[PDB]
């Protein structure tokens, strides 16, 4: 229980830092390559 | 747009 709560809370510490809105503002434009890279990075860190 | 990401 401790390990799971800690690790998931660290996963959401990125949302707490709120650093996805800036990437959002950069990629207001339309780029499927950047989108697939960002999605793969998020799942990459889910594996991490 | 968000429609297109989804």
């Amino acid at each position: 229980l401790f390990a799971l709560r800690y690790n998931i809370l660290t996963l959401m510490r990125m949302l707490s830092l709120k650093s996805l809105k800036k990437q959002m503002k950069k990629v207001k434009k339309m780029t499927v390559k950047d989108m697939v890279t960002a999605f793969f990075s998020s799942y990459w860190s889910i594996f991490m | 747009f968000w429609k297109k990401i989804i």
